[PDB]
């Protein structure tokens, strides 16, 4: 049937534009952050606990495990 | 009872206006003119 009718509705242009802009900027920073975190975890991370050698005083950041936290 | 002549005439005019509006609500064959663009 050729009974297609016009649907009266408010403009969704501005809502879609805001949602795309917000997603774009959030991803603009989050995708590099996620990639960097994954690379650090895979290739660098996970320090292991050890006993302090005699006569050696560690740095204040040497008491932490995660490389980003250190 | 029933419609007064003024009521009948006003209803007739409103009816023809409303039917024109409703007919105008229909879409032409090209009406959703869509702009295309891509980047087991
Ligand atoms: C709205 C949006 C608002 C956003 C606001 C901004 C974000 C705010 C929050 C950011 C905080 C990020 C954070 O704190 O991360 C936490 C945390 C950080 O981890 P970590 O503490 O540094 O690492 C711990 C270890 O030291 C290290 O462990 P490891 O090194 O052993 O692990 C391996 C390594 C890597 O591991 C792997 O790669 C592999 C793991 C799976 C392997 C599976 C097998 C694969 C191999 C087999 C197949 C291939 C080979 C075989 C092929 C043949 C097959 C037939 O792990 C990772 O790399 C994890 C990556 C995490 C990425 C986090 C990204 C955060 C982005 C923040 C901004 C986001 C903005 C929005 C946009 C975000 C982007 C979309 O990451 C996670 O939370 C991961 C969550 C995993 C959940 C698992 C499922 C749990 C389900 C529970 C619920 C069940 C009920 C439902």
């Amino acid at each position: 049937h050729g009974k297609r009718l016009f649907i009266i509705k408010p403009s969704g242009f501005y809502d879609r534009r805001f949602l795309k802009l917000m997603r774009f900027y959030i991803l603009l920073t989050g995708i590099p952050v996620a990639i960097g975190i994954t690379l650090v975890n895979v290739f660098i991370g996970e320090a292991e606990l050890a006993d302090i050698p005699e006569g050696y005083v560690p740095e204040h950041w040497e008491y932490f495990k995660h490389p980003i936290s250190r | 009872s029933g419609y007064t002549p003024d009521e009948k005439l006003r209803l007739q005019q409103l009816r023809e206006l409303r039917r024109r509006w409703l007919k105008d609500q229909e879409l032409s064959p090209r009406e959703p003119v869509l702009p295309p663009r891509r980047v087991t």
